[PDB]
């Protein structure tokens, strides 16, 4: 029994409204150099489609994740230790800048010179970024399926859509989109790590946010098939990989990453969320992979139970990190309101950043209805995406706790209604799906109200524990090139010493 | 040494030795941390956005989460924001920024050799441009590359130097200057007007140029524009987006849509596609597109039937008597066998002018519930020449004593008239489904006799009666037109629109019931967001009320929670504060304000290639023979009555006109009318080529009016700038097409007329390409400037986070310097001239009630030519030329003098002026002496903010106070308690601050109540500025009644006959087919600006793309991003094709405003580079659309005036074969089959 | 030719060897972010799994086969691996790994410099160093002929004795190259260069071979540090 904090993400799909924003904010200020430029750490898909790496949810192709041999244990689908440094002089699996897109840029300069007497208009015609050659024609790009822009035919090739008599959908009444905005999942049982020869990925004790360290990483490039989210995108200019880092510069100080702070919808919740990081193999290796999301439930700990605060003191979790872990929005919709689900728990990696799914137009048929169980509103049975579909997503299958969520929603949706029109107390709806008054009234407060103290609740990661704040807030910064940062013996070839120290030692004891 | 560091660490093992605590170094996590690290952050934006600097350069951008939170039961505004707005840093340093001044190299060879033989810049510019060689030699040159470096020193002059000379000779409204959405940017937008206000020069508009404003608005409530706040959207528990895609376009407000779901509010979508709106809702309709008004009557039809009559409602009931002109009383005319609905009875139709002897004949009259005869209050005519009069209380206008207007004379009518209703459900194209009944409709209404006060009598009937007679309600009176269910094929019934939308009579039938049921359980609390999707076509007047009836039969608008919220490209609220700013009314009134629709339809000759004659746009009740001509006569016509501007206005320089009539012994005043008449001075509209008729220079800024907003893009290119053009068809003379009978012919068209265009930017974009001179301008992150909008009531600033990089410069600096050169080069040109300015008759201004019976147009001797009245007012203004800069940068006297206002209301603000003085400082001398100044944006700024009556609540209480005169009600109560605030731009800069209730709009800044359009008129009785004072139902002006839109009725998409005569004329081999073009707002910028950003276009298709549905790409062998050409009589684009789904058979999109310079290879049917999205349109104005001096239907800068509809378009769609790009690369490709 | 033998065969090993070591470290301590393999692959992929691995798997045979012939003294196991065995084990063994090698070597490089997308973003020394390998594989296959002309192992002898020299620090290691053919002294001199462009290459990634790997625990936390 280790506990172990994270702040944890929660993106309410319901409220998606697919505009992008979070991508960009990313992109201006983590990936906007060359090597990364087609890297998008927070990228949005439209659905159906194959996303982006193309297929990427496509395991059998691509080989992320995990896979549980017959005798119970462990293994990366890419392959064991052995397998796995035997694919190294050419992982086969590695997908290429073409699964992306090719990153492109114009020629604005010919609008500017533009010599006097041209025959045409002058242009700006595309030029790859990577060869520098003009490029006939753009023919990918990283959100190119944005909106149902293609053939369904190609679109349906979605993953999601295995085992789903899909024909219905090509129908124009029939019609449905969503959206699936994602970064990397920091998971509790993280492939990437488990696939990088180097040692160079680690996740981090306090906060659990997963890094590829880049003094250590190699460029072995075999952690980018290890992902089964994708998430990894290795640099083509530097040589190694590079992944969302959860932000966690701002993260350290308690503020909320810049693709949630940014979030136009107002979907997305920051919450701490405390784990038994003895229990991730258990919990992950579990036989039916239809289990893997109720037993990553049970690997999350109780934050108001005495026995979990004085293990988690015991263990070194920060007060303020307890305190803010008892308040966290995260919590309170993977655990208590069941609203929140994980995203592909059937990779077994325990991942940490879940989604609400969302609701839709009901679907379309003979009459112009009667009245549901909800009234006016829609009764889950009539929502129009098909939950199958969104159970392929987030539950390994398994419809039952998407409808719960949904029928949740649905059901406070009931209850206000009654509450803000007719003016009376109904909960009907509510005792329906086994919720109180109260729960939805907390619910509301969140997913609607959702202000900004109620979205983020992050603490800070305490950077002044087991190190030496006051001598850093004094020097750190001085970029001069002391020679001396990330080594801990002190001897050193140049004959430097690190400018944020002090080397005269006190006498005085 | 890390070397060392290895020979070193492994902690405790967890879950079971499957994992590994290691207690290593972390250091090398400082290089990420090293990256988020910035100098400081400025605030800058309608979404204030945190600017970061880093080594001294602008890195990157967020939003500002620090808006003043709304009530605790409402979410806040945070963040706010979108993805075209998160990229705009990439503008700054990249490579499409315009560093310095350009200019055409061409035309700069010309300059400096003219300069070299006339010391003189005027005598040098008149030089070359008088010499048609060398004008034509660089206008010719305008898109065609050249462009070389200059400096400010060289363009200023050259531009100053193009001014004097063209007023000097043409007259000052041969100059002008176009810039739009003035909210974006107030000061911005400001400069370029107030130098051209100060010479003379023309400001056109933009709201009734991109289509944005509703007609049925001015219509219905003699209000441009006043919507619900987007926060107001969580006080509704039953919201319809119809048109409307507002995730994708009103992105930052969108979450107060997807988080009022959760309160239990139902949503309905409405589009005939999967819009991204859709995906938010609980249902989704999908009608024929441009078929929705169908839908709208049925809906209304079924809330009638089911909510007034049947079970009528007590609080629909008592709305609609209260508050809309229902109860008036309608005059019927007399045909062959049947009635027609003609004006409304006016006081003055009765013998003893029901004791109104003030404005008897602009005042509406009804029926008490005593079945006496009364003029109520609120009427037009108790707004000007009398006080105390001009309220809603439900009163006896007569004897000042509450009475009851009733609705239905059913009941106690003398007779049963039979009235005829048009009907155009039957006409059409072949691409929509049609409904044929009978042209025209007659129905039994209950009538009544009076005597009218000349001896004749009449026949009189309710707009009530009247509207339930136009739905096809039975009413008892055994009525073969109405219906008997609504399975009844009849005029609107569900069933009837199930034919023409496509939506199951069903799905109308429940709708209508719940929306208005929800509004009956709330008391108006149902509320319909509707967008571009039916504001953008020919007959939006028809959409709009449509939705707007049902909205009033449901007693929702002036309700928290429950309205019309029109919302599209924003809203400047403290209008009274800038209007003088931007148009120098502080120095000299009036300015030369100017519709663009008409201005361009004019002289960008699209006139010229018309197809829609107004004949087949008559009511089949109307005079055929009384409405002859071209729509340009139409046009021509409302110019010379007073009803619509004029640019130029008369055909003879206004500069010259004052010292001919000193030699005629009479003022300037008398003598332009006596010419007027006598032929002497014509208007310039009735020769727009004659040589001295059309405009010289243009300015153009925060616009990309040539590769965005420029409807018939072609015919532009071709007529105002003179270079090569894809136009396909043939013009009136070509084909043969009959004559305007208002407007001189010639079989070749003047071209090439634009002397000089100088365009402002950041970023050279298509209008920059075909353009003289190129300014470089500063982005939003480097200047000072104002913000507000419609979606909430914070004002927020812009910010110069670092100073303009390069040669920018601020907008504001750019025309400071451009008025102080004009002021030295126009000495011994221009001094202190006499201007002679026409006027066009003002809304809000006691002139509004111009001709109140008929139409008299005083060329055809109807009447007497009458300054104010049956023709413009012809002012004298004074120009003082060589003190232009001097006025430009000090606030004018006129203020102090005259006082300021606004909406009809005017009060004194001399304290505000004593204020200015002490924040700005003024004037050590000059001809502005003492004055305060107005040196830089922020003292604008400051000007605007110490001005304005929603930012001053000093200004705010006399504002009140002023109104409160005319309606005999204290409103001073909205702002008494917030008299002592003061918003400083100093002040906005540390935190947005929230607006002052003002009379200049009808929503209110309070704590307990959102701001909702009409709230002030609901709840404090305050009027609507139209004829009756109520919501207006009953459209009684003559061209509305022969139009056939006196009442709503539906009318099919029209046709613009641009496909048939060029199909299949140039075929390249692939299969060709017409499709309806429809061009949203995209998703990847706004409008065109970030049509170039790399974000954007990365996010996107790389470059312009069309969508087309999945069927009709296949019938065309179409696969997705195939190039593919639209074109048709108008001209041609180039672009790929994005197919899909989504998009109805049938159907065509290409998200507006991609323009001309990213990606675009030459076309197969112009061999040019392959066009725009305007490259297909053209601009097709409609006469309801130009009436003037009537009420509600008087002028106003962006209140009133043709539109730039264009949805009703159809093209040519083929994929193409040779795929060149004209660039001499040798990089060509060909597409196969 | 004395002089240029001395330098090459008595100095220039020890000035590459000294490079080699210390420039290794100077920028393993000073160049972390430097320090990778620098795939291309993605950029890439046709034809990279074959030549990448036929390159790979050759030049590991080499190595090993270089490694124990040379640095092997003889009294262990005199009797069992006589020096003419290990001739004839390096003639064939070595020499099979030699064309695998060759082929994947020149496969490479043909990519390298005739496939637009990795030859605009590679850099100089990654040619440099790939043509000087793929040279230098050439000219090792080129030694087997000669060396089929000394069966009985005299050629190869001579050769061991030097390396065993330099790497034990022994003067005169020259020595033991008398009579050698030609052939052979370009190999050692071009071989001994690629030291000393070592620590300035791409080649610093074979100090990172991943052998700890096999023997690591999956998950890897660190600590507060
Ligand atoms: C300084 C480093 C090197 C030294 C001292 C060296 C020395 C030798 C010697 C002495 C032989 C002939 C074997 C005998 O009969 O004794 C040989 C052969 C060969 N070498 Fe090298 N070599 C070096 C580096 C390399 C490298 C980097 C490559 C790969 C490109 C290479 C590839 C070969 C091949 C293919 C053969 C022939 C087959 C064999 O004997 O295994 N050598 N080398
Ligand atoms: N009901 C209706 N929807 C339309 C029509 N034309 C387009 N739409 C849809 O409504 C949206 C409105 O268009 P757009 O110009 O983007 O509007 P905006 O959101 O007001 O800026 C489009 O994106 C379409 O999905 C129409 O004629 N009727
Ligand atoms: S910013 Fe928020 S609402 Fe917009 S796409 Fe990203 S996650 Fe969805």
């Amino acid at each position: 029994m280790k506990i172990r904090s994270q702040v944890g993400m929660v993106l309410n799909l319901d409220k998606c409204i697919g505009c992008h924003t979070c991508s960009v904010t990313c992109k201006n200020v983590w990936t906007s150099r060359e090597g990364v430029e087609y890297a998008w750490f927070n990228n949005v898909e439209t659905k159906p489609g194959q996303g982006f790496p193309t297929d990427w949810e496509n395991q059998e192709k691509y080989k992320g994740g995990w896979i549980r041999k017959i005798n119970g244990k462990l293994q990366p689908r890419m392959g064991n230790r052995a397998m796995l440094l035997g694919k190294i002089f050419a992982n086969p699996h590695l997908p290429g800048i073409d699964d992306y897109y090719e990153p492109f840029d114009f020629d604005y300069q010919n609008l500017h010179t533009a010599p006097e007497g041209s025959k045409s208009q002058p242009i700006a015609r595309p030029r790859s970024l990577i060869t520098g050659e003009r490029m006939a024609k753009i023919e990918k790009g990283p959100n190119w399926e944005d909106d149902l822009g293609g053939e369904f035919d190609k679109l349906a090739k979605d993953k999601n859509f295995d085992n789903i008599q899909k024909a219905m959908y090509s129908q124009f009444e029939n019609t449905f989109m969503m959206y699936l905005p994602r970064l990397c999942e920091h998971c509790l049982n993280p492939a990437c790590v488990a696939t990088c020869p180097s040692g160079a990925i680690y996740k981090r004790e306090e906060d659990g946010i997963v890094l590829i360290d880049q003094d250590k990483c190699r460029g072995w490039r075999m952690c980018i098939t290890g992902c089964p989210y994708k998430k990894i995108y290795f640099n083509w200019k530097s040589g190694k990989s590079e992944k969302c880092i959860f932000c966690y510069p701002r993260i350290e100080a308690g503020q909320p990453t810049v693709c949630s702070e940014t979030c136009v919808g107002r979907i997305r919740y920051l919450g701490v969320l405390l784990y038994d990081a003895d229990a991730i193999e258990r919990a992950a290796s579990t036989e039916n992979e239809k289990d893997l999301y109720q037993r990553q439930l049970d690997v999350f700990l109780d934050p108001n139970d005495p026995k979990v605060i004085e293990q988690a003191i015991k263990d070194g979790i920060p007060l303020s990190v307890i305190e803010a872990a008892q308040q966290s929005p995260v919590y309170k919709m993977a655990m208590e309101w069941k609203l929140a689900l994980p995203l592909h728990p059937e990779y077994r990696t325990l991942p940490m950043v879940w989604y609400v799914p969302p609701l839709s137009p009901i679907q379309s048929a003979a009459d112009a209805g009667e009245l549901g169980s909800n009234g006016i509103l829609p009764d889950v049975e009539s929502l129009r995406i098909p939950v199958q579909y969104l159970a392929n997503l987030l539950t390994a299958g398994d419809t039952k706790p998407v409808l719960r969520a949904l029928k949740r929603m649905l059901a406070m949706r009931h209850y206000k209604r009654a509450e803000t029109v007719d003016g009376k107390v109904d909960t009907r709806a509510l005792e329906e799906v086994g919720l109180t008054e109260a729960q939805a009234q907390e619910m509301y407060r969140y997913l609607a109200i959702a202000n900004y103290e109620d979205r983020f609740v992050v603490p800070s990661s305490h950077r002044e524990l087991a190190r030496e704040a006051f001598p850093e807030k004094n020097g750190c910064g001085f970029t001069f090139g002391d020679g001396c940062h990330g080594s801990d013996t002190k001897f050193n070839l140049f004959n430097s010493r690190r400018i944020d120290a002090i080397d005269v030692t006190s006498k005085t004891e | 040494s890390k070397f060392l560091d290895r020979f070193r660490q492994k902690g405790e093992t967890f879950a079971d030795g499957h994992g590994q605590l290691l207690n290593t170094n972390r250091d090398w996590e400082d290089g990420y941390r090293q990256r988020w690290q910035h100098d400081k952050i400025v605030r800058s934006t309608s979404c204030s956005w945190k600017i970061y600097v880093k080594n001294g350069l602008v890195t990157w951008e967020t939003q500002q989460t620090d808006y003043p939170r709304t009530r605790p039961d409402l979410p806040n505004h945070e963040p706010r924001g979108c993805p075209r707005g998160a990229s705009y840093s990439w503008y700054l340093y990249s490579a499409n920024r315009l560093k310095y001044p350009m200019m055409r190299k061409r035309l700069m060879k010309m300059w400096r050799e003219a300069k070299a033989l006339h010391s003189d810049p005027v005598e040098a510019w008149a030089s070359i441009i008088e010499d048609a060689d060398k004008a034509k030699s660089f206008k010719q040159a305008r898109g065609r590359g050249g462009f070389v470096r200059s400096s400010w020193q060289e363009v200023n002059e050259l531009i100053a130097a193009s001014n004097v000379y063209t007023i000097k000779n043409y007259g000052p409204d041969r100059v002008a200057g176009f810039s739009p959405i003035p909210a974006m940017s107030m000061v911005s937008y400001a400069s370029g007007a107030r130098y051209l206000s100060l010479i003379g020069g023309t400001c056109l508009s933009f709201y009734d140029w991109y289509c944005d404003l509703p007609p049925a608005s001015p219509q219905t409530w003699g209000e441009q524009t006043d919507v619900p706040e987007s926060a107001d959207w969580y006080n509704s528990s039953y919201i319809i987006a119809w048109g409307s895609n507002v995730p994708q376009t009103r992105t930052p407000d969108a979450h107060f849509f997807t988080e009022v779901r959760y309160k239990g509010t139902k949503t309905v979508a409405v589009t005939p596609d999967y819009a991204e709106i859709a995906k938010l809702c609980d249902l989704w309709l999908a009608p024929k597109q441009g078929t929705d008004a169908a839908m709208a009557l049925a809906m209304g039809h079924v809330m009638l039937r089911e909510f007034h009559l049947d079970n009528p409602s007590q609080y629909f009931t008592d709305y609609v008597r209260r508050y809309t002109d229902m109860p008036m009383l309608v005059m019927l005319e007399e045909r062959d066998g049947y009635y027609a609905a003609g004006r409304m009875l006016r006081a003055a139709d009765l013998v003893d002018a029901l004791g109104q002897e003030n404005n008897p004949e602009w005042k509406t009259v009804a029926f008490n519930t005593n079945g006496e005869m009364v003029a109520p209050n609120g009427s037009i005519g108790f707004r000007w020449g009398e006080k105390g009069k001009w309220n809603l209380e439900q009163r006896d206008g007569k004897t000042g004593e509450e009475t009851e207007l009733q609705l239905s004379l059913l009941g106690s009518q003398d007779e049963i008239a039979e009235v005829g209703f048009p009907y155009f459900g039957g006409d059409g194209t072949e691409h929509f489904n049609k409904v044929e009944l009978e042209n025209v409709l007659l129905h039994k209404l209950p009538v009544k006799r009076l005597q009218l006060a000349d001896g004749s009598t009449a026949l009189v009937t309710t707009v009530y009666d009247l509207t339930l007679a136009n739905y096809g309600l039975e009413r008892g009176l055994n009525d073969v037109n109405c219906a008997t269910s609504y399975d009844d094929v009849k005029a609107y019934t569900p069933a009837w629109a199930e034919q023409i939308t496509g939506v199951s009579r069903s799905q109308i039938i429940r709708i209508a019931r719940e929306f208005a049921d929800n509004a009956d359980k709330t008391h108006g609390r149902s509320m319909i967001i509707v967008g571009a999707g039916l504001n953008h076509w020919y007959h939006l007047d028809m959409n709009y009320r449509g939705l707007i009836n049902m909205l009033i039969f449901c007693g929702c608008v002036g309700q928290s929670g429950g309205g019309w919220a029109h919302y599209v490209g924003e809203k400047l609220r403290p209008q009274t504060g800038w209007q003088p700013l931007a148009f120098a009314l502080d120095w000299q009134r009036p300015a030369r304000h100017m519709n663009s629709t008409s201005y361009f339809y004019n002289h960008s000759s699209q006139w010229r290639y018309e197809t829609v004659t107004a004949e087949e746009l008559l009511s089949p009740m109307a005079d055929k023979s009384r409405y002859t001509g071209h729509l340009i006569d139409f046009n021509v016509r409302a110019e010379r009555m007073g009803w619509l501007p004029s640019a130029p206005q008369l055909g003879t320089n206004p500069l010259t006109i004052a010292g001919e009539a000193e030699k005629a012994g009479m003022n300037p005043v008398d003598y332009t009318v006596k010419s007027l008449k006598e032929g002497s001075i014509r208007f310039a509209a009735e020769q727009p080529e004659n040589g001295k008729n059309h405009p010289r220079n243009l300015f153009i800024w925060r616009s990309n009016l040539l590769g965005s907003s420029g409807k018939g893009h072609e015919f532009m290119l071709k007529y105002l700038l003179g270079t090569e053009h894809g136009i396909q068809g043939k013009d009136l003379g070509q084909q043969g097409g009959v004559k305007p009978e208002e407007v001189d012919w010639q079989d070749n068209g003047l071209e090439g007329k634009l002397d000089l265009v100088v365009t402002l930017d950041f970023r050279l974009s298509s209008t920059c390409l075909y353009s003289d001179i190129i300014l470089p301008t500063a982005t939003w992150y480097e200047k000072d400037d104002m913000n507000t909008s419609d979606m909430h009531p914070f004002i927020h600033p812009l910010s110069a986070a670092v100073d303009p990089a390069w040669e920018a410069k601020s907008d504001w600096e750019i025309y400071k310097a451009i008025a102080k050169k004009f002021s030295e080069v126009c000495v011994g040109h221009l001094g202190k001239e006499t201007d002679i300015v026409t006027l066009p008759i003002q809304h809000d201004s006691a002139a509004e009630l111009a001709q109140p019976l008929d139409v008299k147009d005083w060329k055809k001797g109807e009447c007497d030519l009458i300054p104010g009245k049956t023709a413009p007012h012809i002012m004298v203004v004074e120009r003082d030329y060589p003190a232009t800069y001097e006025r430009f940068t000090s606030i004018g006297p006129l203020m102090e003098k005259i006082g300021n206002g606004g909406k009809g209301i005017a009060w004194n603000t001399q304290s505000e002026m004593d204020l200015l003085r002490k924040l700005n400082y003024t004037k050590a001398e000059g001809p502005a002496k003492g004055q305060p100044m107005l040196n830089t944006a922020i003292d604008a700024a400051e000007m605007i903010l110490t001005l304005a009556p929603e930012t001053n609540g000093q200004v705010a209480v006399k504002a009140w106070a002023a109104l409160s005169e005319f309606t005999g009600r204290d409103h001073t109560h909205l702002a008494l308690n917030k008299e002592d605030e003061k918003i400083r731009f100093r002040d906005i800069q540390a935190q947005p601050r929230k607006i002052i209730s003002s009379p200049t709009w009808s929503g209110l800044e309070d704590e307990h109540v959102s701001y909702n359009a009409g709230y002030t008129n609901v709840h404090e009785l305050i009027p609507w500025r139209t004829l009756s004072g109520r919501q207006q139902l009953y459209q009684d002006h003559q061209w509305m009644r022969d139009f056939g839109e006196s009442l709503l009725v539906y009318r099919p998409p029209i046709d613009t006959r641009s496909v048939k005569e060029v199909i299949g004329q140039k075929s390249n081999g692939n299969q060709e087919k017409a499709l309806n073009f429809l061009t949203p707002h995209q998703k990847w910028g706004i409008h065109s600006t970030y049509s170039d950003n790399l974000l954007m276009l990365t996010l996107g298709r790389g470059g312009p793309v069309v969508w087309l549905s999945e069927a009709d790409a296949k019938d065309l062998g179409i696969a997705d991003n195939d190039w593919i050409e639209v074109f048709n009589s108008n001209g041609a684009l180039t672009a790929r094709a994005v197919v899909s789904q989504r998009v109805p058979a049938g159907m065509t999109m290409m998200y507006h405003a991609q323009e001309r310079i990213v990606n675009l290879p030459g076309s197969e049917i112009t061999q040019q580079r392959g066009g725009i999205h305007n490259s297909v349109t053209r601009i097709t104005p409609k006469p309801t659309h130009m009436i003037g001096g009537y009420a509600h239907l008087a002028y106003g800068f962006n209140y009133y005036g043709t539109v730039g509809s264009n949805r009703d378009e159809f093209v040519v769609v083929r994929k193409m074969k040779n795929i060149d790009w004209l660039d001499g690369e040798g990089n060509d490709q060909v597409q196969e089959s | 030719m004395q002089f240029l033998n001395m330098f090459f065969f008595d100095i220039y090993p020890y000035i590459a060897g000294a490079v080699f070591l210390i420039g290794s470290w100077l920028r393993y301590d000073y160049g972390q972010y430097t320090w990778r393999a620098a795939s291309s692959q993605m950029l890439d992929r046709k034809g990279m799994n074959l030549a990448s691995n036929l390159f790979h798997i050759g030049i590991l045979g080499i190595f090993v086969g270089h490694f124990f012939g040379m640095l092997t003294p003889h009294w262990m196991y005199e009797a069992w691996l006589p020096i003419e065995v290990k001739q004839k084990m390096a003639m064939f063994a070595g020499g099979a790994s030699g064309v695998l090698c060759l082929i994947g070597g020149v496969l490479l490089l043909k990519r390298r410099l005739f496939s637009p997308r990795v030859r605009a973003t590679t850099t100089g020394a990654d040619i440099l160093i790939l043509s000087l390998l793929v040279i230098q594989c050439a000219l090792g296959l080129l030694t087997i002929p000669f060396s089929a002309q000394h069966m009985d192992g005299s050629e190869m002898m001579k050769l061991v004795g030097w390396a065993q020299s330099v790497v034990t620090f022994h003067g005169g290691a020259s020595q033991h190259l008398d009579g050698v053919a030609f052939i052979f002294r370009l190999h050692l001199v071009l071989g001994m260069t690629l030291f000393l462009l070592f620590p300035f290459s791409r080649l610093i990634h074979i100090w990172s071979v991943p052998v700890e790997y096999l023997t690591r625990k999956y998950q890897l936390v660190r600590a507060r540090h």
